[PDB]
């Protein structure tokens, strides 16, 4: 996977966690827009954050995306038990002529 | 202290279609423009706002390199203040455009007998584009007042039509690959010098 | 009401899977329908895609030559004829759609992904 | 939104589909005509019917746009050529009968043959069988037999077909809101909705009957002089005051009289200008004939040939391995691929057709900027007329001396020019009453002014009145003498050979006037005069986006077809023929016939 993304994050419920999607000069830094995805375990993944900072029909307001140059940030506020999922950033790539994904972050809440 | 990779933009054997024109950033590198203007085999090389000799000793913060395939007669529409099927619907340059427009014939690479139907162009769009705005929507163009529900028919047309390039097509309709450079300045320190 | 996709598969190396993807719903014959892979326990990978109102087929440079993606607009069903890969081909194969918003930037899928066909290649 | 802007959207979608499908319909019909193989017949009829059904696909989708709510005429001319549905307005019972008869009448023409009566197993086709007889034999009865046999074999077999051909094609046109099928042909010349430039479909009959009344001074002396020379070569057969026999007219029908140049030459000991020998002595090949034809159009400021013209065209007969249909045609395949398919022999005749068929290519290159339904001549007669004025300007002795095919010591005098214009008048002036006879015949057939028991009767009453040609054998209604021709049997409008003639001399005079030419009109080359080239190119770039009367005024300053540029051309010949006819009758009596004993 081209889009560099950390292995996993860990936070508290009620805390704010941020997930980085760092690309290259051909995929994110070149003005193409990232897209974030939510995979609950054993489920088909869905649209999380639309069009680099937007939302699809049916997602809470806790998730928000952004982009600064050759990076991205999946801002998640107020972690939940239904937020334990895997998070894949999609940003189209120029040299590959195809839409490449990211490394995937397992979100683990704490308390037990 | 790296050289700017203009070559892997120029040596790419797959340029994207004009509707999904392809954007590569060129930064954090010292730039050798001297191999570009000295090539002298392009069919169109315009610079807009800067002389080609002077820009070698000139510092920029980011260089965006657009690259796509259009038709021969439609090379004239890649210029600030032009209209047509490419400027309005496919790729719009700003009026205050500060980059260079590079184009070369590729009848030989990008056409084949029977038609190279791989290169697409958005033949219809409701509103016209902003500068550098990309429309990759395959959504059915509602030509009329009856809603289409996303099928084709009367006043319901598909926007992305295909260039059919044969190598026997005339010089006005041979596929001229185009690489549009674009230069910008900010309060950031300059990463592209030469 | 979402999408239809064929059931799970078990295959031998050298055989070929033609996993279908029926218009789970909404517009079809006028939308780019891609294919995204996920090896179990691994990250997602795009595979290819078609615009099933023309027949153009882009593929990744990794999956080139093996997968072929086609659709018949009369039956509103896509197809993903993978030729053969040995043993790391075992992966769940979703069937995403493609909207393509205008502006800056590029493809997000729909939210419409298939339920997930797990094609396992093995010799046992 | 509005009906106009939806039509601007439809024709924006129609063009970029019709550019591609017409290219494959042409590029496959190219590959047939360069290489006659049965594999290429299939690709000709695959891509040819993917185009022929695409017109039927887009004719029905265009009739959902009413023309009344369309204001822009450049949009409205595209739909008017598209919303016409042609033969598809008929029932499919009548349509499949109709397409049968066309392929029935074509095979009786193209594959029918005649047989000499003493040896019934060897037989004669028309091409090149009866054409070599009717153009090169000098016997009376050999031409008399070849006249009758093609009109008794092929003439009988087309008559019950041509009866049904009239009735079906009327209902093809009467359902198209046209008063007959003769009015369907005249809808190419029609202009509507441009003030000062409108032209009704019946205004044509008002012109073609009017312009022919002033060729009758030129023609009836040409008819008198040729009859005077053929009375000398056929003494017991041609009256001094009667009409001509039909089989003594240079070919089967009397279309051209070019083959009567030998029998009726003005000055039989003067040399005819023929640079065939000088092209051999300078060792020109067919590449050189087209490089000189390119440089002809460079001289008048027209753009030279594209690089895809030289790479892709057939300019020489490619050996004997593969066969090609060697008729010189100019191929606009569309999309900048302009080609001439010509089996050029190095002569002067394929030096003249060299500039002719490239004249069509120079015509087709100029309106490539027009959208697809406007990529044609402004009528049916400009397209063949733009090519022919490039062959008159190359046939001049001033042009041949300029390129070294004619020696600089060659003498122009009175007698070579009369030998030249009489060679032109048997080709050009000779085909004008035949073309006016045949199309006024069809227009009285399709309107129903001739009953079906009098088609053969009124035919030879039009021959003895208009042209001056008497039949040697009396014909009842069992024959169909008109359909013996190519253009009558195979559903072609033939008035495009009258109007094209009267346009080319308008085009010649109004560019010689633009070339500031001093002297007679037939001594005029248009070369090196870019003001005579930029004048013509402003007509050529229109296509048919503007009406044909406006494109005609962009050259000649007149809105109408006119014979005063024709009579200006043959004015040194018109004065000469009257002096020659000082002891011969001018005109013809309608009563004498060869079968009157
Ligand atoms: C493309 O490759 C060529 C050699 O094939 C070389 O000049 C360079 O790496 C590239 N071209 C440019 C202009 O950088
Ligand atoms: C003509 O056609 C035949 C078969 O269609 C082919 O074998 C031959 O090569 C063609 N001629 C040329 C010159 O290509
Ligand atoms: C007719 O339409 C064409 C484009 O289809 C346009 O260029 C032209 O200006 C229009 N005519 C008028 C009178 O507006
Ligand atoms: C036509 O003439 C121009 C002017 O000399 C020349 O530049 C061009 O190359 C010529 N066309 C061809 C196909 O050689
Ligand atoms: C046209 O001009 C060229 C160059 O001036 C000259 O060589 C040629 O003879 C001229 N031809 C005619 C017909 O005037």
């Amino acid at each position: 996977s081209v889009l560099t993304q950390p292995p996993s994050v860990s936070g508290a419920p009620g805390q704010r966690v941020t997930i980085s999607c760092t690309g290259s000069s051909s995929n994110i830094g070149a003005g193409y827009d990232v897209h974030w995805y939510q995979q609950l375990p054993g489920t088909a993944p869905k649209l999380l954050i639309y069009g680099n900072s937007n939302r699809p029909s049916g997602v809470p307001d806790r998730f928000s995306g952004s982009k600064s140059g050759t990076s991205a940030s999946l801002a998640i506020t107020g972690l939940q038990a239904e937020d334990e999922a895997d998070y894949y950033c999609q940003s189209y790539d120029s040299s590959l002529s195809g839409s490449v994904f990211g490394g995937g972050t397992k979100l683990t809440v704490l308390g037990q | 202290t790296n050289l700017c990779p203009f070559g892997e933009v120029f040596n790419a054997t797959r340029f994207a279609s004009v509707y999904a024109w392809n954007r590569k950033r060129i930064s954090n590198c010292v730039a050798d423009y001297s191999v570009l203007y000295n090539s002298a085999s392009f069919s169109t090389f315009k610079c807009y706002g800067v002389s080609p000799t002077k820009l070698n000793d000139l510092c920029f913060t980011n260089v965006y390199a657009d690259s796509f395939v259009i038709r021969g007669d439609e090379v004239r529409q890649i210029a600030p203040g032009q209209t047509g099927k490419i400027a309005d619907y496919n790729y719009k340059l700003p009026d205050d455009f500060t980059g260079c427009v590079i184009a070369w014939n590729s009848n030989n690479l990008d056409s084949k007998v029977g038609g190279n139907y791989n290169y697409l162009y958005r033949l219809f769009r409701k509103s016209n584009l902003k500068p550098f705005e990309r429309d990759i929507s395959t959504e059915i163009y509602q030509a009329g007042s009856t809603p289409c529900n996303g099928v084709e028919g009367f006043n319901c047309y598909f926007p992305l039509q295909s260039y059919g390039f044969q190598p026997t097509n005339g010089v006005g309709y041979q596929p001229y690959r185009v690489v549009v450079l674009s230069f910008e300045l900010l309060h950031a320190p300059a990463t592209v010098c030469g | 009401q979402l999408l239809q996709q064929s059931g799970a598969e078990v295959k031998k190396p050298g055989s070929s899977v033609k996993v279908s993807c029926k218009a789970s719903g909404g517009t079809f014959s006028s939308y780019a329908i891609s294919w995204v892979r996920q090896a179990p326990g691994q990250g997602l990978e795009w595979m290819g895609g078609i615009i099933p109102i023309i027949g153009i087929a882009n593929y990744a440079q990794k999956f080139q030559g093996r997968v072929t993606i086609t659709a018949d607009k009369s039956t509103s069903t896509a197809y993903m004829e993978l030729s053969s890969l040995r043993s790391e081909d075992t992966a769940v194969y979703y069937c995403a759609r493609e909207r393509g918003y205008s502006g800056y930037g590029a493809a997000y899928y729909f939210d419409y992904w298939g339920q997930g066909t797990l094609v396992t290649v093995s010799s046992a | 939104s509005t009906i106009e802007e939806q039509a601007k959207t439809f024709l924006d979608k129609f063009n970029h589909e019709a550019e591609d499908l017409f290219y494959q319909s042409s590029l496959a019909s190219w590959n047939y005509n360069t290489n006659i193989t049965e594999e290429n017949v299939q690709n000709m009829n695959n891509a040819g019917d993917k185009w022929s059904a695409f017109l039927k696909e887009q004719s029905t989708l265009a009739q959902m746009y009413p023309l009344q709510e369309i204001q822009n005429l450049t949009v409205k001319l595209q739909l008017q050529a598209l919303q016409q549905n042609g033969s598809s307005v008929l029932s499919e019972d009548k349509s499949k009968r109709l397409n049968t008869i066309l392929n029935t009448m074509s095979t009786i023409y193209s594959t029918g043959k005649v047989c000499n009566p003493d040896n019934p197993q060897e037989c004669l086709l028309l091409e090149p069988g009866l054409n070599e007889i009717m153009a090169n034999s000098l016997d009376y009865n050999e031409r008399l037999w070849a006249w009758e046999s093609w009109r008794s074999e092929v003439g009988k077999q087309l008559r019950p077909l041509y009866e049904e051909y009239v009735v079906l094609k009327n209902e093809m046109a009467r359902a198209n809101h046209y008063e007959d099928y003769g009015d369907y042909w005249r809808g190419d010349y029609e202009v509507n909705g441009v003030d000062g430039y409108d032209y009704s479909r019946g205004q044509l009959i008002e012109d073609v009957e009017h312009t022919f009344e002033e060729i009758k001074p030129l023609y009836e002396h040409l008819h008198a002089y040729v009859r005077a020379k053929l009375m000398n070569a056929y003494p017991s057969y041609i009256s001094p005051i009667g009409c001509l026999p039909a089989h003594l007219l240079g070919d089967m029908w009397g279309r051209f009289w070019t083959n009567l140049y030998s029998l009726t030459v003005p000055f039989g000991q003067k040399p005819n200008i023929d640079v065939t020998d000088a092209m051999v002595d300078q060792a020109w090949d067919a590449q050189r004939i087209f490089k000189e034809a390119e440089k002809f159009f460079v001289s008048v400021g027209l753009p030279n040939m594209t690089q895809g013209f030289w790479e892709n065209s057939m300019l020489t007969d490619p050996g004997n391995v593969q066969k090609a249909v060697c008729h010189p045609t100019a191929w606009d395949l569309g999309k900048g691929d302009f080609r001439i398919l010509m089996c050029t022999k190095v002569t002067m005749d394929d030096f003249l057709t060299a500039h002719h068929e490239m004249g069509h290519i120079q015509y087709d290159m100029a309106y490539a900027a027009q959208p697809f339904l406007l990529r044609n001549g402004a009528n049916e007669g400009f397209h063949e007329a733009v090519g022919e004025i490039m062959s008159l300007s190359a046939a001049t002795p001033k042009h041949l001396k300029s390129i070294g095919l004619l020696s600089p010591d060659f003498q122009e005098d009175n007698e070579t020019e009369i030998n030249f214009l009489l060679k032109q008048a048997l080709t050009i002036v000779g085909t004008l009453p035949f073309t006016y006879m045949l199309e006024k015949w069809r227009w009285m057939v399709f309107k129903g002014e001739i009953p079906k028991d009098q088609w053969m009767k009124k035919w030879w009453e039009m021959k003895r009145e208009i042209v001056g040609v008497v039949e040697p054998v009396p014909h009842d209604e069992t024959y169909c003498d008109p359909a013996s021709l190519f253009h009558v049997s195979n559903d072609y409008s033939f008035i495009r050979y009258y109007t094209r003639t009267l346009y080319q001399f308008q085009f010649q005079e109004a560019l010689c006037q633009a070339a500031k030419h001093e002297g007679p009109l037939h001594k005029c080359d248009i070369s090196n005069s870019t003001e005579a080239g930029q004048k013509l190119f402003n007509m050529l770039r229109l296509g048919k986006s503007e009406p044909w009367t406006l494109a005609l005024e962009n050259v000649v300053g007149a809105k109408n077809m006119n014979v005063r540029p024709l009579l200006n051309y043959f004015e040194p010949l018109f004065t000469w023929l009257k002096d020659q006819n000082k002891n011969s009758f001018v005109g013809w009596s309608t009563d004498w016939s060869p079968y009157a004993d």
